[PDB]
């Protein structure tokens, strides 16, 4: 199973 | 309380100081009744025996101490052997079993036949044989099992042959796993992986089913795909039991410096329904492109785009997205490029719409369309502003007239003001030139034609007034405090046979109390309609102790020395009013207490003998939770007829007007439930027209929520009776009002 | 009736000079409320001037969003109703942080046949509901104000 999230910069 | 304090409860607490750095070096205190051996090759020690080294605690009944001289190797092997009620603590996990080992050295350390729990989140379980290992990093248990529910229910379990818990990849793959709800497993798999933490990782998301009555029994297997930190991908699998396919619905969410995105390209290979309903065409794929994308670039660059194009125009009647609704009457398509700097900004933008109607498919697109401002202030005591507009009108259909547009607004206004008062002249002129071409077709059917060339130059000169004046309260509570605004615009345009130019963007405006004060009754700029009015206009506050707006009232009229004519006016009023108060306006907003707040408006009319539009609401928000709304839309028959299509005026699905009576409510029970409603009403027809029952139970492992929705879905000519259509759905999330509140074609919207 | 012309400004007297700062200094919220400002002659510094004790004025999201709100006895939308929701905060230096927002409510009846006029209709719309939040968010300085006395007097 999978997780999604808000998005970012890399680093 | 809320779920968040119940559930920490029987969470366990790390009330210890928590020691930084590495504990390797840290001392080493041993605290036990007896102690008997040969310090330090062999140390035994028993009674109460307790053991501090840093944020690690271990208590046993008995405890080995063994010290072996490893050849080779500076510091000495120091392992530790725990005998009978072992309970291992720190601050991450705690351990308890009636056998342990531990290294020392490396913080290696294993406990048979136990149960653990973690400090500080949910999740426990029980393992034959629990180790850590790597500075407990990893978390491995043979035959162990993992759940996320606080001890003592027994909501859903796992079970696995190997677990393994890696803190930092906050992942808990599992060997062999069985998931289990309650005693009954249901799910097995050969491996087993579970994001626990909240690092994003790929892999599938948990499903979501629901059944309506267009496509009856569906379901959701989104397969998540984090492709970076940047970019992500989910691609969902939607079945659909009537219509034997499976529709591929493909996200696509980005961030760059030019703005954070989203695409969307859902997919229907092939419609066993679609087939059945026009046997005529080619193929049935369905397919929709959502992109919508929003940034700024280096404070000056702006870009929009926003793209949706459906295959077929009852798409969105069929399936139902987050990015449309069957409430649609066209899909619009939107790219624009934009400059906008402290005094200047150019905008170069295109609108493209696809239609979903089959009465007229001729639809206009600006394509480009270039918008430039550019302010200056301090001209002396004047202000200016130049707008510019350049577009050229492409019609769908190829014998409609095309056109370009070149538009320059050079304003001019002189701002005086007191402190009581203000008046603000403002001059400006209207440089619009037109150019059409493929004018035969509409030439050849009309009366009065259109000219290839037009140009059109009229002042505007407008006068806003306005004053203000202030009052002691003291027949309200102390201290209040009211005012009173009058204002009276003044405006005049002369009048310009606009008759030759085609309508490619000119609406009829609403006029509440707000857009009373307007200068232009069409928006766009093919029609400017001649005006010699004045509008007044008188608003009323009153502010508490605290001076805070607390109630405002609002009545304006128009004053048309002077019917406004465009020279093209097919409108169809009731009467024959022409000069005079022809329009009012009311609007409110009593904020009765924090959580209450009503609000209101109204827009008589003369020329329509009749109450134009009105809404109202009335809505009690203690919180997200806990709300009851209601409201009304009214739309008098007359307005449908003087401002809609001609259609509208005859179809009885549209004549009728508006009369909306619509409540809203949302409520906790037991404080573990909740409720959402919604039930919207069509006074005139007495038919409803949305509703909704949400139901969702949360808990600290998991809230489960089954939503309900019968809508106004469409019309059945032959029987001349709407169609409705009902969509019952359950989703499951292993741990929500906003997202049931929100879901309806009639969206709830707060009112505060 | 006891009506007289208002004494003071419509800004108190200590914002009389105050710095903008925004997100996105050159959008069209920033540009309602530096218009705003200036019409109700506060004198606006940069976000890099060196004073101090002037109070500051913070832009923070603006969300428009429009949905239906009435249907037609098919479905189709009859009405769409847009929300304009601008969250500011004021900082006024050596005391707290009071926020301010704003909500603005305006609707147009949907017109598929002549879309492209509808889309020029809630731009037209949209601009005047960025007016009416600038015009909100400066009818809640004198409450900063109250407050800010109100923390004195404490």
């Amino acid at each position: 199973c999978g997780l999604k999230g808000p998005l970012y910069f890399p680093p | 309380a809320d779920l968040a304090s119940q559930c920490m409860l029987g969470v366990p607490s790390y009330d210890r100081p928590l020691v930084q750095g590495d504990t390797n070096d840290l001392p080493v205190t041993i605290n036990a009744d007896h102690a008997k051996g040969d310090y330090p090759d062999d140390a035994v020690f028993t009674g109460s025996v307790d053991i501090m080294q840093g944020n690690s605690r271990l208590q046993a009944d008995e405890v080995q101490l063994h010290q072996k001289e490893a050849p080779g190797q500076p510091e000495p092997v120091r392992t530790v052997d725990a005998l009978g009620n072992v309970h291992y603590d720190d601050n991450q996990v705690i351990l308890k079993g009636p056998k342990g080992w531990a290294n020392l050295n490396t913080k290696d350390t294993n406990v048979w036949e136990g149960d653990y729990q973690m400090v500080g989140r949910q999740g426990r379980g029980k393992a034959d044989l629990m180790k850590q290992r790597g500075e407990n990093r990893y978390t491995i248990l043979d035959n162990g099992s993992f759940t996320s529910c606080l001890p003592g229910s027994d909501t859903w379990s796992v079970v696995g042959s190997e677990i393994i818990h890696d803190r930092e990849e906050q992942v808990a793959e599992i060997w062999n796993a069985r998931f289990k709800v309650g005693p009954v497993p249901i799910f097995y798999s050969p491996y087993l992986q579970l994001p626990v933490g909240d690092k994003r990782r790929s892999g599938f998301l948990i499903p979501n089913a629901k059944y309506t009555t267009t496509n009856y029994f569906e379901f959701y297997l989104p397969y998540y795909w984090n492709i970076a930190p940047n970019m992500d991908a989910t691609i969902t699998p939607h079945y659909m039991h009537r219509r034997g396919n499976i529709m591929w619905e493909n996200e696509f969410r980005y961030l760059s410096q030019a703005g954070a995105g989203l695409m969307e390209l859902d997919y229907l290979p092939s419609d066993k329904v679609y087939e059945d309903e026009h046997p005529n065409d080619d193929s049935s794929r369905r397919w929709l492109f959502y992109w919508n994308h929003s940034g700024v670039m280096d404070q000056v660059w702006r870009f929009n785009v926003d793209y949706t194009k459906v295959s077929d125009p009852s798409y969105f009647n069929d399936f139902d997205n987050k990015y449309g609704s069957s409430t649609d009457g066209y899909a619009t398509q939107k790219f624009s490029v934009g400059y906008a700097v402290q005094n200047f900004n150019a905008t170069v933008s295109t609108k493209q719409f696809q239609v979903f109607s089959e009465q007229n498919t001729s639809s206009y697109s600006a394509e480009p369309q270039l918008d430039v401002n550019y302010y200056q202030n301090d001209v002396g005591p004047f202000d200016t502003r130049i707008y510019g507009q350049a577009v050229h009108f492409v019609n769908t259909r190829d014998d409609m007239p095309e056109a370009t547009r070149v538009h320059l607004e050079p304003t001019i206004n002189l701002p005086l003001s007191n402190n009581w008062g203000s008046i603000n002249t403002e001059a400006k002129l209207l440089a619009t030139h037109y150019q059409q071409t493929n004018l035969d077709w509409y030439n050849s059917r009309n009366t009065t034609k259109l000219d290839e060339s037009v140009n059109r130059v009229m002042p505007q000169f407008k006068v806003d007034g306005k004053m203000v004046f202030e009052r002691d309260m003291e027949m309200l509570a102390p201290g209040y405090t009211q005012t009173l605004e009058p204002r009276a615009q003044y405006l005049y345009v002369p009048y310009r046979d606009q008759s030759d130019i085609y309508n490619y963007d000119s609406s009829l405006l609403q006029s509440d109390y707000s857009g009373l004060f307007r200068d232009r009754t069409y928006g766009g700029l093919d029609r400017i309609a001649s005006a010699n009015q004045v509008t007044t206009g008188v608003t009323s506050r009153i502010y508490d102790d605290a001076a805070v707006e607390r109630f405002n009232i609002s009545v304006g009229q128009i004053y048309y020395f002077t019917e406004s004519r465009t020279g093209d006016d097919n409108i169809t009023w009731e009467n024959d009013d022409k000069t005079g108060s022809l329009v009012w306006a009311g609007d409110t907003y009593w904020r009765i207490s924090e959580r209450w707040g009503l609000r209101g408006g109204i827009q008589y009319d003369t020329r329509l003998d009749n109450v134009a539009t009105s809404n109202s609401s009335i809505e009690y928000r203690r919180d997200e939770d806990r709300l009851v709304q209601l409201n009304y839309r009214y739309a008098s028959p007359e307005y449908i007829q003087a401002t809609l299509p001609k259609y509208y005026s005859t179809a009885e699905q549209y004549k009728n007007g508006i009369s909306q009576v619509g409540a809203v409510a949302s409520w906790p029970i037991a404080d573990r439930w909740s409720i959402v409603g919604a039930y919207y009403y069509d006074t005139n027809a007495n038919k409803q027209a949305d509703s909704m029952l949400g139901v969702q139970y949360s808990s600290c492992c998991y809230a489960i929520r089954v939503g309900y929705e019968r809508k106004l879905n469409g019309w059945d000519n032959d029987k001349q009776h709407a169609v409705y259509d009902n969509a019952i759905g359950f989703n499951i999330e292993l741990r929500g009002t906003q997202e049931m509140l929100r879901s309806n074609i009639l969206p709830y919207q707060n009112t505060l | 009736c006891g009506w007289h012309l208002r004494d003071t400004t419509q800004v108190p007297s200590t914002m009389k000079v105050m710095i903008l700062d925004s997100g996105d200094p050159n959008g069209p919220l920033s540009r309602a409320v530096r218009n705003q400002l200036r019409l109700n002659g506060v004198e606006l510094l940069d976000k890099e001037t060196t004073r101090k004790d002037v109070p500051s004025l913070r832009l923070g999201k603006v969300s428009i969003a429009k949905d239906t709100a009435s249907v037609f006895r098919n479905g189709q939308t009859a009405e769409y109703q847009m929300i304009m929701t601008v969250n500011a905060t004021v900082l006024i230096p050596g005391r707290d942080i009071y926020p301010i927002s704003a909500k603005v409510f305006r609707s147009f009846f949907d017109n598929p046949q002549m879309a492209l006029a509808k889309d020029n209709e809630q731009d037209m719309i949209v601009k005047e509901m960025y007016d009416r939040a600038a015009e909100q968010l400066i009818r809640k300085l004198p409450s900063i104000r109250a407050a800010d006395i109100r923390s004195d007097e404490e």
